[PDB]
């Protein structure tokens, strides 16, 4: 069933699983027409697909052109994610496809579900977590791929770069979802508190800083304080 | 018109005849049911005064031979059994007949009620979902499963109703999800209409018969593939004119004859609130509205 604070070691555990986020998928700026109408315009947007015990990531950037000449685009996006999603499982070898998926939001269950139906044996669950995958184009990196590209294009990345060299996958997941909730709450501070001493850069094949163990403590302190700062204002508690 | 004697009634029973009851006393000099009209399928149903569990009954034909009900005091019900002597039969009738003690089939002449919730229900069709092929009358009870609740024990005692599932490949073309799922007209018109029931007098008759197992017997199979059926219609955008209403009929008798008391139980708020409200079939289902408006109000 659903996956919740409860049952959170297995994420971390020797089954393959996936965590499936749709809500960069269908991105639009709402603009004045000339008539003074209201009209959307796409941008880019991506799926994103990641393995919660390696980080690697499938990057699946949905190109504008998708939507084109399309009706009901926010239902469609949904049912495009869990094509893309079908069509990734069918390209791994069989020893690599996940024997779960987990959608971030309770709307992908049907069409994912239906999309997966030649794959009776992966399950395919909600969870009770309120994950901060959202804040994935806070990444400038990531970002920058997005809306560089001019087809649909998959990128893989891993989105833990070489942590997993010195922390387990559950401290790695704790470090991935406290900087995406703290970009997620306020993106600017997020990012200052990331690059504010030059001398700690991202290298070229990473998406992080190459931060210490005793600067990532520090680091992690920072993102902490902005995020009970932002809630405290948010609530006037 | 046919009668279906009984041999005696040894158990204090209430006893059903479609959509008509009558309560029976312990050894009360009851022999049986006259004045049953030729033409339609009937069912004769039971729910003992001692145990209200388990109403249980049979579905026959008084064209396709001489049916009469024998208590069992071994198994402790009451059985259908065919009289293969037509002499000794007629003989029996004519005689309970000649001393009054049999009920006379109630029907008004101004009413249509049954043949409405039995038009497309075909004996035939009935033994093929309740297989006893030795008998020429199909025996139905409260607690019997469907073959898809069994998917998810005894095949011999099943309801062999037509599986419909809307989260399966053979409702789901490879390449067409997104459109089979939003609109299921090709698992409605190709697999089920085409395919398996080959016409809509087909489909309906499965629809009619799996509401009478769920009213008269409280069957919860029965009453999950009647829905099942309705919404398999209500979910398609493209649908005959004739079956939608066609259908709009149907349900309207149904909602018409069903005890207001058991809505609760027998009614599925999701599918019928989907169905009058959400689907493609809205504005389709006019008198069935209507009278769901007026009937159950708070289902809505």
């Amino acid at each position: 069933g659903a996956m919740n604070s409860s049952n959170y070691a297995e994420l971390f555990n020797n089954d393959i699983k996936l965590f499936v986020d749709d809500t960069n998928v269908y991105r639009v700026t709402v603009h004045k027409t000339f008539e003074g109408n209201v009209a959307t315009k796409a941008i880019n947007g991506c799926i994103f697909t990641l393995n919660p015990k390696t980080g690697h990531l499938f990057l699946k950037i949905i190109h504008t052109s998708v939507w084109a000449g399309q009706k009901r685009l926010s239902q469609l996006a949904k049912w495009k994610t869990a094509e893309e999603v079908s069509a990734l499982v069918r390209s791994l070898p069989k020893e690599e496809q996940p024997k779960q998926i987990i959608v971030t939001r309770k709307a992908m269950l049907d069409p994912l579900e239906v999309h997966m139906l030649d794959f009776p044996n992966i399950a395919i669950r909600p969870t009770e977590l309120r994950l901060p995958f959202s804040a994935a184009m806070s990444i400038d990196k990531l970002s920058d791929v997005v809306m560089k590209a001019t087809e649909p294009q998959m990128v893989l990345f891993n989105i833990y770069d070489d942590w997993l060299d010195r922390i387990s996958s559950y401290t790695a997941f704790s470090r991935l979802t406290l900087l995406l909730r703290a970009l997620k709450t306020n993106e600017e501070s997020a990012k200052m508190i990331l690059l504010s001493d030059p001398t700690i850069t991202i290298k070229s094949y990473h998406l992080w800083p190459s931060f210490t163990d005793e600067q990532w403590i520090t680091i992690e302190s920072q993102m902490r304080d902005l995020i009970l700062t932002e809630y405290g204002r948010k609530y006037n508690v | 018109m046919n009668t279906v004697p009984f041999t005696s009634a040894p158990i204090e029973v209430t006893i059903g005849i479609d959509q008509y009851s009558f309560n029976v006393k312990e050894n009360q000099p009851f022999h049986g049911i006259k004045d049953i009209p030729i033409g339609h399928v009937h069912v004769i149903h039971f729910q003992h005064a001692d145990n209200s569990s388990m109403r249980y009954g049979y579905w026959f034909d008084c064209r396709m031979g001489n049916f009469y009900i024998q208590y069992d005091p071994k198994d402790g019900l009451y059985k259908m059994m065919e009289e293969r002597d037509g002499a000794k039969f007629e003989n029996i009738v004519h005689n309970f007949k000649e001393r009054q003690m049999m009920v006379s089939y109630p029907k008004i002449d101004e009413d249509d009620t049954w043949y409405n919730l039995t038009e497309f229900v075909q004996m035939d069709k009935i033994r093929k979902i309740v297989r006893k092929d030795e008998n020429q009358f199909s025996y139905v009870d409260s607690s019997m499963t469907t073959v898809q609740e069994n998917e998810l024990s005894d095949p011999a005692h099943s309801l062999n109703y037509t599986v419909i599932n809307f989260k399966s490949r053979e409702a789901i073309r490879p390449g067409h999800e997104m459109e089979d799922f939003l609109d299921k007209s090709y698992y409605l018109n190709t697999v089920m209409l085409q395919g398996i029931f080959k016409n809509s007098s087909n489909y309906f008759g499965e629809l009619q018969f799996a509401f009478l197992n769920a009213m008269f017997f409280g069957n919860y199979g029965s009453s999950l593939q009647w829905h099942a059926m309705i919404e398999l219609i209500c979910s398609s955008a493209t649908v005959p004119k004739h079956m939608l209403d066609k259908l709009d009929e149907i349900l309207y008798y149904q909602i018409k004859t069903l005890p207001e008391q058991y809505s609760d139980i027998l009614l599925n708020e999701r599918v019928w609130n989907i169905c009058l409200y959400s689907s493609f079939q809205k504005n389709s289902l006019h008198n069935t509205e209507k009278i769901m408006e007026n009937k159950y109000p708070e289902l809505l």
